[PDB]
RNA sequence: CCUAUCAACUUUCGAUGGUAGUCGCCGUGCCUACCAUGGUGACCACGGGUGACGGGGAAUCAGGGUUCGAUUCCGGAGAGGGAGCCUGAGAAACGGCUACCACAUCCAAGGAAGGCAGCAGGCGCGCAAAUUACCCACUCCCGACCCGGGGAGGUAGUGACGAAAAAUAACAAUACAGGACUCUUUCGAGGCCCUGUAAUUGGAAUGAGUCCACUUUAAAUCCUUUAACGAGGAUCCAUUGGAGGGCAAGUCUGGUCGCAGCAGCCGCGGUAAUUCCAGCUCCAAUAGCGUAUAUUAAAGUUGCUGCAGUUAAAAAGCUCGUAGUUGGAUCUUGAGGGCCCGCCCCUCGGCGCCCCCUCGAUGUGUCCCGCGGGGCCCGAAGCGUUUACUUUGAAAAAAUUAGA
RNA sequence: UACCUGGUUGAUCCUGCCAGUAGCAUAUGCUUGUCUCAAAGAUUAAGCCAUGCAUGUCUAAGUACGCACGGCCGGUACAGUGAAACUGCGAAUGGCUCAUUAAAUCAGUUAUGGUUCCUUUGGUCGCUCGCUCCUCUCCUACUUGGAUAACUGUGGUAAUUC
């Protein structure tokens, strides 16, 4: 309700082919109207889609009533997907990272080390203990 | 132990000039090897998302170094930590814009945007002018650039100016008394000035008494003043806070007054 | 990281006479015990030491000329100080009283909704005003000059205006179940 | 750093040096031949001790000083102890190797494999110190590489080392105890500001808890953001020591009666205990306070600044006297402006002399001159023979620290 | 914040230490609501250690004859992708702890003209200068020689990253 996004050090970035910008949101009582919310109502300033912009950061300002973050508007998804941090992709899924997870990589690592060749019976003896 | 070099530098354990953080980040860049050391060197991770702002993680910094995008001395460079130095011209080809560094008399590496015209060549010191091997000579540069065959009247602290779409000198400067220095390093860092007299002394250190533009006399070791053209003939513009010397309350007053005066 | 305190502990610990003196400083400016004094002592007597230190360094030195003037017009930004006067001087004359002055606290109860030294303190501790268009919860603080200029109710105290809490709320329903009867 | 209840020491298995060679990434008694007899000490060597890593730095001090430094950063050193070695530019490497020694493990008894002063964890030790967790997203490192791997490192958990903010109620009413003001001769009454103490209240407020939602973040947590909730009271309810003196606050009340205890110290208690043991009241500091202990301040009770020695602790029986410390007197440098400046009893600059391209008499080249390069050589200046000192510069880690 | 105060006695003035007192750094007692910052197995055994884990690495691009997977696309060698293995590099760095050592370590200031240095960055990339051209016959240049892994199969060992 009542927001705005206001703009500060805007950057023309064409080397990374986006446009990088603090936003600013005034609210009038209550600190953040949602990310999703952020993304559409920004998505036809700039006329890109809200699918080709990511926001994050965000830090509520005490007594409420603004909202700090920042966005990224691509110009296109192949260029979001090409500048890529995983944690921004995860941020609001459609993509986030390895889920193995970790340990099962350790012990499948120090399995390869006992023999020379045949890869597929390090698996299978990485696999017998679940323990 | 000891048992080799170090592949790591901690933050908080790093230049001052190249101006990273306190305690907020453990690691600090570290410059790669190569033809400058790495005291006065400026990791080009520091200029482009530190200085530039073009990422805001490290992962997107390797991506930008592997597009190839970016020149270094018009040669192709996608080294995430390039050792760029004094008079290291850093060109981006997508937006034709050339940047050079040269130091603040604040003391912090300047973001100095030069003509496509004055990054065709930099000028570089001699270190050593070599008679090499089957009597051949070379000059060797401060840069550790080695040219052949150079022009056969040169002798030590001639600048050079030296070309980066081909290689080569492209004539030179002789060395003169009241040619354009500036002093890098120490207490005199960032200065510009004339010389004036350099005094010599037989065996190690030599003084050069330098005068600067605003009338402020003193002296540095020879090492320390570094030779970037002829006198009263810049081939580069002076870059900000002066370049020369300003005093704390005269800097004082600019902070303030520039500040809330723009926008 | 690195830490400090921002008190200081005198070396008697009983001197009846300044016991009833920092008793009767917490009573006129609303204090909350004599760490509150303390802290005020230890800022004071930097001051003083500060200013002793430049007043006996040569004179047109820039060292004594830099960070004279530093010194004063941080004092008079807070308006503990008068630049009328405006030298080393006159700073040493200063005392604990000058700066307990200009707190958030005193000025709320200048102008505005407190009634006293003690109401005023737990007004700002509950958050019923905002410095400009920020709350402010701390009462030991100190405001600038142009910072008394907007000392004013806050949107979220909800008398003064603002949206309904759960105070004003329950107010409503002492009339509403306390003689609503449910 | 401490030590003389350590005064002579270093080489027969080189101690110092010359010469020549072997050897080593390379200097060198590194090692060896031959040849010399050196080298070092009262200015503390040599020897012994050491919870002796070093620095940047830390704590307290009026100043002077004193004390601390394994411990977020830099250098060195070691990875159970010793010795040897391979790979490689770099290692005498324990998440490499080989032997032995001390430890531990498997064994079918023939054998075989091993090093948490890595991260967690356990045992032992003690007065003393946390998760057998999650993640490579950040910060950087490595690789053939954006892509992978990281107990580097990040993240949470444990966390009254210690630091920061400062709540646990605030405002009226009335019932009273009070004072400026007014009225009254005063008594008395009215009167505003309230402080407490009743009786309860009246609105008025706020998170401690509780909680959709938005936010956080690798994904989470908590914070900072908020619909709906959360204060009339012995409560949503604070503590830890003290109250004889030093010492702040009991000429307390009951109990004990030199008993139990108190008591750093001085001293209480033996019957009318203001020190005890309880209660009550009060004081001090206040989410902290008590206690033990090291160290610092106070302490001019280690006295450099800045001690004392007739009698209080303290001038050798006396003199000579070397080191050591200390030391008498005595040499020269007028203008300008209303002090300040240079002076007196050859590499440069340049008064000049001679040279060259020559600068005006001239256009391999003069007679104004060394002016640009020279030589020689005056006011100037190495001047005469050295300094310590003091003064200006450089060289002079970041964090810290003062401080913008 | 440059401080002192209590105790030798009949009383008094001194010398004097003792006790009080504040800092601080650990320990410990007791208590403890919310917000932020975080030091933390040094002391004492550089004691001993179960288990888990802390260093690995591929670009169109050194080297694919996977039991692979998928193709129509097949011969000259032919595949797109790719477990593996060889090759090259890291593994000396990182992290940890301060036992050891008294001009030793180390700090600051200097040196290497006494020496070694992968890598990166910049130069250096035809030749025997014709054996007075075997290199015009030394005529393999349209390119030489032959063996190991992974693989396939047979296996040994009470137990081995054998």
């Amino acid at each position: 309700d009542t927001v705005t996004i206001r703009t500060r050090k805007f950057m023309t970035n064409r080397l990374l082919q986006r446009k990088q910008m603090v936003i600013d949101v005034l609210h009038p009582g209550k600190a953040t109207v949602p990310k999703t919310e952020i993304q559409e109502k920004l998505a036809k300033m700039y006329k890109t889609t809200p699918d080709v912009i990511f926001v994050f950061g965000f830090r509520t300002h005490f007594g409420g009533g603004k909202t700090t973050g920042f966005g990224m508007i691509y110009d296109s998804l192949d260029y979001a997907k090409k500048n890529e941090p995983k944690h921004r992709l995860a941020r609001h899924g459609l993509y986030e990272k390895k889920k193995t997870s970790r340990k099962q990589r350790k012990e499948r690592k120090n399995r390869m080390k006992k023999v020379r060749g045949t890869a597929k019976a390090n698996v299978g003896a990485g696999k017998k203990p679940k323990e | 132990m000891a048992r080799g070099p170090k592949k790591h530098l901690k933050r908080v354990a790093a230049p001052k000039h190249w101006m990273l953080d306190k305690l907020t980040s453990v690691f600090a860049p570290r410059p790669s090897t190569g033809p400058h050391k790495l005291r006065e060197c400026l990791p080009l991770i520091i200029f482009l998302r530190n200085k530039l702002k073009y990422a805001l993680t490290g992962d997107e910094v390797k991506k930008i170094c592997m597009q190839r995008f970016i020149k270094i001395d018009g040669k192709v460079r996608a080294d995430i930590t390039y050792p760029a130095g004094f008079m290291d011209v850093i060109s981006i080809d997508k937006t034709g814009e050339n940047f050079r560094l040269i130091y603040d008399t604040k003391g912090r590496f300047a973001v100095h945007r030069i003509t496509p015209e004055e990054a065709k060549y930099k000028l570089c010191k001699v270190r050593k002018i070599f008679v090499g091997t089957k009597g051949i000579p070379h000059l060797v540069t401060h840069d550790a650039r080695t040219i052949r065959y150079p022009d056969p009247l040169i002798k030590m602290n001639d600048t050079i100016q030296i070309d980066l779409e081909t290689g080569k000198i492209t004539d030179f400067i002789k060395f003169d008394t009241g040619n354009l220095c500036m002093v890098t390093g120490g207490a005199n860092l960032g200065r510009i000035g004339v010389i004036t007299n350099r005094e010599r002394h037989p065996g190690s250190f030599d003084v050069v008494h330098v005068k600067d533009a605003n009338g402020n006399s003193f002296a540095t070791r020879l090492s320390n003043i570094f030779v970037i053209g002829k006198g009263n003939k810049p081939w580069i513009s002076l870059p900000r806070g002066k370049g020369i010397r300003l005093t704390i309350a005269e800097e004082r007053d600019k902070r303030l007054a520039a500040k809330q005066s723009s926008g | 990281w690195v830490c400090r305190k921002t008190y200081v502990t005198p070396r008697r610990p009983f001197e009846k006479s300044r016991l009833d003196q920092e008793l009767k400083l917490i009573g006129e400016y609303g204090l909350r015990n004599k760490r509150e004094v303390w802290r005020v002592k230890f800022t004071l007597a930097k001051i003083r030491k500060a200013a002793r230190e430049l007043l006996t360094l040569d004179e047109k030195d820039p060292r004594r000329l830099f960070e004279g003037n530093a010194l004063l017009r941080r004092l008079v930004r807070i308006g503990v100080l008068d630049e009328g006067k405006m030298k080393l001087d006159y700073i040493l004359g200063l005392k604990i009283e000058d700066f307990l002055e200009r707190r958030l606290q005193t000025q709320v109860f200048k102008l505005g909704l407190a009634k006293s030294i003690h109401h005023a303190r737990v007004l700002i501790r509950q958050r019923h005003i905002r410095v400009r268009k920020q709350v402010v919860n701390i009462p030991s603080f100190i405001v600038r000059l142009d910072s008394q200029k907007h000392i004013d109710f806050s949107l979220r105290s909800p008398y003064g205006g603002g949206r309904p809490g759960r105070v004003k709320r329950k107010n409503a329903k002492k009339g509403q179940g306390g003689a609503g009867a449910g």
